[PDB]
């Protein structure tokens, strides 16, 4: 039951999201990384200055502070005792997204496995924002925050901030958390994996064009235009440049880290994005079987049915640059 | 006033009309909860004319909600003269006492866009009256802004209300508790799906082939906005009144009418839902166009 | 007054302003969303000319929402006199009367930065009465500050509101869907592609070649907004405007003008629109310089 | 007033103005971006009576904005005169009628610390108007609180808007980008490698040597500020601020003189920009004094 | 000059530096006497002992620039506007110009500094002083009618290092403000003298001092989490022991169980045994 | 009276060692530790005359408001007048009598925000400054003529609880100006034990129930987040209803359990019955 060292998951995530030295962290363990790159960076934020976004109040106040409102102010007779209803514009941190930093800090803090400096320093900070308030987070939260009016940089940590509250599970005691086991999930981690590739290729393939190619099928019926029994089919990945194009589909399966049969169950789709897809440039067709494997990178070309088709591995464990060559050099020599 | 010239025109279907009916009598307070486009407005006129058996005004009472609504203009308050402060009877509490006449005849009131409005900022402490079991003078209470306790005010059974609520923002995720309870929610449906949307396209000189495609296509894409619990429910999903609009002409439907109303309705309302993907854009916004 | 007076000028497609007044006589609320530059404010003042046909000012109404227009301010509201408050009518009130003096001519009511301010707040009432089909004595409503003695407010059908939404403010974006239904909203693209944009700068000076450059690279750097969608959207996309204004003395367009426009104004623009790294800024900087 | 006379004593390079005025003349609203202590203020005040060319205050206002300001206070708005209310006229629209009596006088009203204030809020009506296209009578819209449709205010040509705004603090920064349009962005830089610099320096008897040490040493830093812009911009700069006043005493600017200020002023300043690094701490603060 | 536990440099420093800038902030952990020393230095630079043109205030979140400079408020009849203090402090200044008047401004780090100055941050700057750089205020009905700082005013504002926000950094206020650190003192022979003139051990004032910096330094050694602003004032000691009660080492048992010990809690939070250590080896 | 309270005397003579020193004081402590009657009874102490006149009592919640606290607009008949608040019209009763000590309570303090209540007031509280030298004019005060300072006389006592795991730490504000003191629940104390000997209790049925409820006591602070020391229940569940006239018995104790620890006891941990069941049985037998 082997897994990836767990440094390594972090690069893939971050390509994911769209947006540095992990060697001082000691704790191998996710949480204790994720939060290091978390409780470091809010400090980040706070160095240049956390978002203030003006929340207009409407309050009964013993004066004129910015607009009254005239109405409200003559209903309840607060000229009699000296108020009024005014309208003006408090400047909080108290936003939603700012809001999520600290409730998201309570859980962190609550982790009952986790680095003692790690939670120390994290208590820190969630005494340093004294005027924010806590609140008990939900996925809805983050929900009306995909509106993205913050900054780049709000929304990595955001990013972080939404693994954490998924991935979190309550422990051994009621109020303390524990952390999900991520990696042995292969679903979620080949749905990380599928999208890991999609926003990578746009950073370093920027000689290709990197498209997902929605399809529709060959297939024509007399009972139904609409095929909406028929599978939606949808590429993981498509890379297409002028002299070829090229499909990728890359899951994460469990039988493939030993090294035997072979699961290669995926394929089949394969063969059906490649038919019902017509280039009308005409320039090429191929496709490509990637996986993750531990050990090693083993890499095969294949010829079926006028397709040009290989099956290729990546050895993650071994380094993030080193493994970073090899997916260029991965996608240079079939993509030729 | 026949049920024909009322439930014709209409897209709902005659078992959930009916089945309001049913609350309606029976428990007086109702709320219609769909998104808009789904005629809920354009029902609800109709209804109380259904019920009372004829076309009057005066026994029918129509307000739209929003924040600045309060108790102080619903139903009882202080309007400024050029200097004193009069009392003023407000519309609510004026058209039940045109209610208790004829207590024999139904009386309607329509709010629409309830929700925008907290009730009990407005309400108050009618919602003890306004519930269907405690009406009638015995429950009968003297008002905050009363000179006395001797008047008082109470809800006659006569009233019916109508509520005319919007599943399309986030804020009515957390529905208003004070809703729940006196109101009875229903379920509007989009209604493409039926036979008399259908119908109203085909007498609009409509080929029956291009009307059959499109419905398969929006009760599609609405499968798709109800699967999505996060951002957007089954709640967020079209109503049925961006189509019926336009033809008054006589112009006929085809794909060409359709762009029109896909480009500047529907797309950047989708831009608007899938923010995140503009692929997902792409997909449905360019798979109508087919 | 007529088409080609106002399109003698305008750098918008013919496309457009047909498609315009086809969404908008059929519904009669509209929105153009698009980014700064682009002459929405421009374009506006001008049709307002060709629907009642004539250039005048009397039957338009121009207004920009600022965040603090309130249901007081467009409808009705309660003013300070002297020593005592009264009740005023609002613009919208006062402007509807006028509209209803006559139903013939059409009246036209232009709201900038229509996004800023909270709508629904602000138009409480009008947000069912402002659509085509609910207008007219039919849909008669009575307002919150109205009189006791009934007194009822309808949106006359000769109305029409048009609505400029920029595209830049992602927070202040319509998120009442409710609302959104009542209007049309007409996408408008920044305005380089036209040669009726190129005419301009031929006929004022120009060279072909550095006018043909300027529009080649525009819309690449276009895309590289438009390529993404997490921060900075399709909508983002730099206006036309820039270039428009500065030559009435005679400077003839040239890369001194050009320049100064490049790090005067755009370039400051694009280090906050990337605000990650400079080298995207100091290429795509050079690229226009060169 | 005469351009020279303000130039003597004036750290920035004279291009720099020449553009200022340049643009200013053609935009006549402009924001002049850089962090604190480089004579945003000293400049702006001199820079009006160069444009006037008259060393006139009374055309000439000044202010700093904050958050408790407001539409209400900036144009118009109700305020308490006594125990009745009146429509109070503000600053802003104050000037406007001044500067209409005088077209041909230029008028300038200066904005220091702009970026506090919620701009969308305090200018609204203005945010459409100040733009030099759209000045003018023909351009006229009635306020929030005008009485009337007839009551409008328009922007005079001759009105000229300065903005001083800091480029230290991310939290606050102009991303409304429909009003980053209306204003020009004029960069200003620390200016330490400056002839003019020195020579006031010298001027108050200094040594050359400890000069151009001293030029040599805050440029360098400088620098690395504007390296590392993912946390900290060129726009967190240090300015010269901090050396310029002090001396009026006359004392010579010895070492010591500048050994003190450091521990006073730019120590800690070096430990916020660099929280981390401690090393990076003595490191810049020791190279300054060996 | 007498009394004061704090180095005459440090002093000799600030009043160059008030003199000249005339705006400081006097920044150091609560109990170190920041109060008394303004108020004993607001007097030195004024060369009388006055407090009528001495005043001092203490800030809190909900302060705000009605309350400080102008406002709408109520009288008996209605509302006005209502000169604050500052607007009112400075026009009597305006009236005796010769004369230095001071205000002291504690815990200025809890509000929202910007807010609360607003116009007068600018004007606040020692050459900005002067009709020239008048300004109209936000609430002045005419535009004529400005505020301007006199050139006397000397401004000085006590800062708690306690309570760090990551909420709002200014670098600009900075620039107005020359800003100096004070340290508890407690290896200054005039703190370790009034003992001394207060019948204490020699070996107790001195076992003291080696007791608390080992507690300092281990404050200000994790730089990232705390610092030498966190660490602990002196002026505890200075009250409760000019009622006639000697020093003794049952005094220091008291004084820690009483006050230092939350403070500890604050500083070690979640770490029970390093504050029995630490407090414990205080009482060894 | 001293034989009345339930705590160590230990800790009565503490608090009047810091009171007169420090001059403002928090008692901090579960629910039903008596912290009102504990503190008139030491109210009385200071000054020795055992006059409620002198004391008063305040109750906070978030709605209180300066206007309320100090001083406010109030309408009268026609238009409005200044209004005193009570610390204003307080102290200038106290001012009279500056050898009298002049006392305040301030309950549930920690619910409301002090500045905004007190507003200026929050500096003149803290003991170094009192008196006519840092005299300030109040807000409402129009005119500079006269001045309010809180004389040295006056003593500010804070009821606050932790009882409350909803609560968040306490306002920095609090901390500077007062000094924290917490009590615990007194069952083990002898002055507690005579009080139910004296209602003839059995020795057994005492020593049983104090060993009965400590067990309790210290699992409920044996938690180290939800539940602390300060959720831990404290004793005035018993006082009232055995010197009414009835004796102590075991059903008496078992109508009590019911009562309010029962209930109690199941807001605290709010997830296992059981765990409840387990704990209300065991306190049954
Ligand atoms: N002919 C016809 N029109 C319908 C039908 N249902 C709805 N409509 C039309 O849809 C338009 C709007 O209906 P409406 O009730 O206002 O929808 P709504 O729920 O009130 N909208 P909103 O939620 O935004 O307030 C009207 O033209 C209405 O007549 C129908 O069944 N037949
Ligand atoms: N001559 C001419 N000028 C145009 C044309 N289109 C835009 N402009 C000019 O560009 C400038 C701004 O146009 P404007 O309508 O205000 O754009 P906007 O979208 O309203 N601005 P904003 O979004 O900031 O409110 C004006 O000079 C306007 O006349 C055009 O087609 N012809
Ligand atoms: N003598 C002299 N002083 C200058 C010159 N340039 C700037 N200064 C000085 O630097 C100080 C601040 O000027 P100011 O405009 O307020 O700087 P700022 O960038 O606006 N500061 P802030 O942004 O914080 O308001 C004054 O002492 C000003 O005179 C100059 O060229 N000559
Ligand atoms: N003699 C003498 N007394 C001091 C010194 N520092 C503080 N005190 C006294 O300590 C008491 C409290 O000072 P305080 O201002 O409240 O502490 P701070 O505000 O946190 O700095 C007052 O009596 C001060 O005068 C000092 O250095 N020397
Ligand atoms: N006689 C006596 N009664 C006490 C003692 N301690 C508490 N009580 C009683 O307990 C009750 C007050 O408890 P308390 O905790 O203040 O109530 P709470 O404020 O609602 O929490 C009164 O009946 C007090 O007289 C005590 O030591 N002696
Ligand atoms: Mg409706
Ligand atoms: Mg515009
Ligand atoms: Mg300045």
């Amino acid at each position: 039951q082997p897994v990836i060292p767990v440094r390594n998951i972090y690069y893939m995530l971050t390509y994911a999201w769209g947006y540095a030295n992990l060697e001082a962290i000691p704790g191998n363990n996710l949480l204790d990384i994720l939060g290091y790159v978390l409780n470091k960076g809010v400090l980040q934020l706070s160095r240049r200055g956390l978002e203030l976004d003006y929340n207009p109040n409407t309050e009964i106040i013993p004066g004129i502070k910015g607009r009254i409102e005239f109405a409200k102010t003559i209903r309840g007779f607060h000229l009699n005792h000296g108020k009024t209803v005014s309208t003006f514009d408090m400047l909080n941190e108290d936003t939603l997204a700012n809001r999520i930093i600290k409730s998201t800090l309570a859980i962190l803090i609550k982790h009952e496995k986790l680095n003692s400096t790690i939670r120390d320093e994290a208590r820190s900070l969630y005494r340093k924002l004294p005027g924010i308030s806590t609140l008990h987070l939900t996925p809805q939260h983050f929900s009306y925050l995909n509106g993205g009016k913050n900054t780049r940089y709000y929304k990595f940590v955001i990013s972080v901030c939404k693994f954490i509250v998924n991935n979190s599970i309550p422990g051994q005691n009621k109020g303390h958390y524990r952390f999900y086991d991520f990696e042995r999930n292969e679903k979620e981690m080949s749905l990380l994996y599928q999208k890991f590739l999609y926003e990578f290729c746009r950073r370093e393939l920027t000689s290709a064009n990197t498209t997902r190619s929605y399809l529709k099928w060959d297939a024509s019926s007399i009972s139904d235009q609409s095929l909406n029994l028929l599978p939606r089919m949808e590429t993981d990945i498509t890379i297409r440049s002028s002299e070829k194009i090229l499909i990728v589909d890359a899951k994460y399966y469990k039988s493939i880290f030993s090294r035997e049969k072979f699961h290669s169950q995926n394929l089949y789709q394969l063969m059906n994005y490649l038919w019902s897809l017509k280039p009308e440039n005409g320039e090429n067709i191929g496709g490509l079987l990637i996986y993750p494997h531990v050990d090693t990178a083993v890499k095969h070309r294949y010829k079926i049915n006028g397709f040009d088709i290989g099956l290729c591995t990546v050895n993650l464990g071994q380094e993030w640059p080193c493994i970073h060559q090899e997916l260029l050099d991965i996608f240079d020599e079939y993509l030729k | 006033y026949c049920l024909e010239d009322a439930l014709n025109d209409l897209f709902i279907p005659e078992t959930t009309i009916e089945t309001i009916l049913k609350r309606l009598t029976i428990k007086k307070n109702i709320i219609l909860q769909g998104p808009p486009g789904v005629g809920k407005t354009f029902v609800a006129r109709r209804l109380a004319y259904l019920l009372t058996g004829e076309k009057a005004p005066q026994r029918v009472n129509m307000v739209q909600f929003h924040q600045s609504y309060s108790y102080e203009d619903f139903i009882q308050g202080y309007r400024p003269n050029g200097v004193g402060f009069r009392r003023k009877d407000g519309i609510f509490y004026n058209f039940c006492q045109q209610a208790k006449e004829q207590p024999e005849k139904k009386y309607i009131f329509i709010i629409d866009e309830i929700n925008r409005a907290n009730l009990s900022k407005v309400f108050g402490e009618v919602m003890m009256l306004m519930e269907h079991d405690k009406r009638g003078e015995n429950w009968s209470v003297p008002l905050t802004y009363s000179e006395n306790d001797e008047e008082r005010f109470y809800v006659p059974e006569n009233v019916y209300i109508i509520g005319l609520m919007n599943t399309a923002d986030r804020s009515l995720a957390v529905v208003d508790y004070a809703l729940r309870r006196r109101f009875s929610f229903i379920d509007i449906e989009p209604g493409f799906d039926t036979p008399q949307f259908r119908n109203f396209l085909l007498n609009k000189k409509a080929e029956p082939s291009f009307v059959e495609s499109l419905c398969q296509k929006m009760n599609e894409l609405n499968q798709e906005i109800s699967k999505e619990a996060t951002i957007l429910g089954k709640g967020f999903r079209i109503g049925h009144s961006y189509f019926c609009c336009g033809l008054e002409d006589g112009t006929s439907p085809d794909t060409q009418w359709l762009n029109e109303i896909v480009m500047t309705d529907i797309a950047p309302l989708l831009e608007e839902y899938f923010f995140d993907d503009p692929y997902k854009q792409q997909k449905w916004t360019n798979k109508l166009l087919g």
